[PDB]
């Protein structure tokens, strides 16, 4: 078994549009010159799969 | 059973068949024998025999060999027991055929005599085409009888040979060998004349026929080759040309019968020219021009994806080099790098709603591609604590990623 | 003078710099615009304009037209969307009948047309044609008429490809209606594709009463004018004096080219012109360009063979990243440090790519060769074979898979 071997039967999604966030939520974030940061309010597991 | 938006793991990668064909050919090229009795010629080494088991006047062998100047692999055809009597036989022919560069002719690089095999031998150095098989091996090898060559395949053959004859005849030469055994399939439907220079050398100064006469005979041989393929009969077995022509007339279009007949017909008062023959097959030629370009596009598609796999690979290496170093102190966990760690978690440490880990290769490739490109798309990176979140564009991330790496380069 | 086409160098379809070209086209495909005003359509998103200059021009279609790179949401692929602005489709039969004809068409010299649909999502009535996307394409107009003599060979190459398009189009009882320089795109070196095929068929669906054969005769004249424009450097609209342009061509180029162009322009012969007859007259050129296409095939295959292992290398690095630092494991961490966190005697970081490749290759293979993994503080050390290491990583991965 080569190390490069990955399981064949794993499915990915490719069509989805980019993440759109609720404008209310973006207000929560505190702008910095490189981006936005703030407190996570949403009920999503860390790095969870998002269905756009 | 798969939705158009969903991909299996390997769909992101090169299809298995193509991968395997390339790997097999890579293997055939690299094959060596560490201690054969076979000699090294001054510029050629690692000779490897290719003969599984006619056209020339001598017993012949074919070896894969590696040139010592450039490290490339070539095919060396050896004629056994050939004695140098006139150097012009070797030199003039080599000078002429070294000019020839054509997709449908196996290129000749060199012609030379050698004593290194323990006899006098004549060697022709050719492009090497791994895992090639001759048309004879492919169409006439029994068991069961071999299947009917489709007409489309035959027009493909005719066009590729016409291409060869156009270049050969324009340089005031003749393709002298047009046997199935001396034409090779280097790929699906891709044929190449493989024995071109040889007849010129062996018959040098003994032949009394003109260039134009040899050129006329090329057309007859061309016809007999097609006739052999159409009816499944070896050229040696072609005793009755008209009977073969009628068989062809029953199995194939009138257009094909007409093409073959023009090639065989020596009775007209007309000098046959490759120009006139091409004029008669313009439609077929246009079709094959199209298919060649389409195949180019297909190869380019896969090439573009594998070059991008390479870029991704180099990027993943840069990532591993940057993240989680033993280290200023904590450099890896602070500043720019901290977001990069969070990015890595976003790309490679995904989880389902159920908390189950997600191993979708599609997400990983796309993210690394977008990072490399510096896309103007925003993503949400969450702290390990899960209290804090960051919103960044891939463009911003690339700036950070490049800076982190350049710092390491500076440290040198 | 068969010499101009007989002369053409073997690299005629080969890019000057394949590495840079691929990289540029890769970047162009992923480009998006942070704050375009552009809408998302039901099956389309990430629209990106390709029109260099935002000017309303309606020359071939009679309406302002825009081109967007967009990404289809049904399949994850990128397409080129031609939008006719302010166009209201009045007959739905137009799309169905025209598409029935053109969906069959697959040709190396024609940009494939996939779909035609109306939309109000741009804030007006708009008609959208979805095409294959060809990154960093430029029109013959942009390329040859944007302020030197086009070489005869380039011209014969164009002629052979356009003849290729016309063979397929006419055989399917259709007509290329748009043969303007602005509607032929260079998708690669000396490689042209008709980019507007379905559109006139739809826009004029009820109105045009000319026969199929009639529209085809006009293809030849338009074809002739394209060649004449390129030969003499004057745009087709300015081509007021055809005989005067022909003599110019006759002075700068071979008699064969003048002859071919003349046949294309001649409506006086009383003969119905056929693409079959035209191909017959340029058979020699076609054979040359067939050879050149095949040589490029060999060039591409060469590079493909050299790049074939990249996927394998990439997936290996990915598993490493997938397994480590999620939150035996210690040896694994040390291996990564051994491969990627090398340091010089001076303590300075070593970035030798060779070390990384050799190590990942040996890991991949599970070689028996033993290595020494030490914490930087020398207190703890391990002596392991790559075979043992691969066993460890794979066990970790299989744990992850179980889910
Ligand atoms: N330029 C080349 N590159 C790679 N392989 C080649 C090349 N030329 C010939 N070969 C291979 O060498 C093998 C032997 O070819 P050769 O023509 O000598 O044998 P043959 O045709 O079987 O002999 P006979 O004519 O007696 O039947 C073939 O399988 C062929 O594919
Ligand atoms: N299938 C395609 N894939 C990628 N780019 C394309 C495609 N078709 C056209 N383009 C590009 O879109 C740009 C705009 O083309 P288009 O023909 O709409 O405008 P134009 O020719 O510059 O002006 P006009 O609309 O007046 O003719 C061109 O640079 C062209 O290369
Ligand atoms: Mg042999
Ligand atoms: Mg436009």
């Amino acid at each position: 078994p080569l190390f490069s071997a990955w399981p064949a039967d794993i499915i990915s999604d490719v069509g989805a549009p980019p993440l759109q966030l609720e404008p209310s939520f973006v207000a929560t974030l505190k702008q910095a010159e490189w981006g936005l940061y703030g407190k996570n309010t949403r009920n999503v597991r860390r790095n969870q799969v998002e269905d756009t | 059973e798969l939705q158009p938006w969903q991909r299996a793991t390997y769909d992101f990668f090169m299809p298995q068949n193509l991968r395997e064909d390339l790997q097999k050919k890579q293997f055939a090229t690299l094959q060596v024998i560490p201690n054969s009795g076979l000699p090294q010629l001054e510029h050629w080494h690692s000779l490897v025999p290719l003969d599984t088991s006619s056209c020339f006047g001598y017993p012949s062998w074919v070896y894969k060999a590696q040139n010592s100047r450039n490290g490339r692999h070539y095919a060396l055809r050896r004629l056994e027991g050939y004695r140098l009597t006139n150097e012009k036989a070797i030199l003039n022919v080599m000078k002429d055929w070294k000019k020839i560069k054509n997709a449908s002719i196996v290129t000749i690089h060199e012609v030379f005599t050698t004593r290194e095999f323990g006899d006098s031998s004549l060697i022709f150095a050719y492009d090497f085409h791994p895992l090639s098989k001759t048309l004879q091996e492919h169409h006439f090898q029994p068991y069961r009888p071999p299947p009917a060559v489709p007409e489309n395949t035959i027009w493909g053959y005719i066009c590729q040979i016409a291409n060869a004859l156009k270049t050969i005849h324009s340089n005031r030469l003749a393709a002298r060998c047009l046997e199935p055994s001396k034409i090779i399939l280097t790929d699906i439907n891709r044929i190449r004349l493989s024995a071109c220079a040889i007849l010129d050398v062996v018959q040098f100064g003994m032949n009394s026929r003109s260039v134009v006469e040899l050129q006329q005979e090329d057309f007859v041989k061309f016809g007999k080759l097609i006739l052999s393929l159409a009816t499944g009969t070896l050229p040696a077995h072609l005793n009755n040309i008209p009977a073969a022509l009628e068989t062809l007339g029953n199995k194939y279009s009138a257009n094909l019968k007409s093409a073959v007949n023009w090639l065989l017909d020596t009775s007209s008062g007309e000098t046959k020219t490759i120009e006139h023959f091409m004029t008669g097959i313009a439609s077929q030629m246009t079709t094959f021009f199209d298919l060649a370009l389409q195949d180019n596009d297909e190869k380019l598609f896969h090439l573009a994806r594998e070059v991008e796999n390479g870029r991704i690979a180099r990027s993943l290496m840069k990532l591993l080099t940057i993240l989680e170093r033993g280290d200023v102190p904590s450099w890896s966990e602070t500043g720019d790098r901290y977001q990069l760690k969070l990015f890595r978690d976003y790309v490679f440490h995904r989880v389902d709603a159920d908390g189950k880990p997600n191993l979708s290769i599609g997400h990983m490739l796309t993210c690394m591609s977008k990072l490399e490109a510096g896309v103007d798309e925003n993503i949400l990176l969450t702290s390990r604590d899960n209290e804090t979140v960051f919103v960044l564009s891939y463009r911003e991330l690339r700036q950070m990623y490049d800076r982190a790496f350049n710092e390491l380069v500076k440290a040198s």
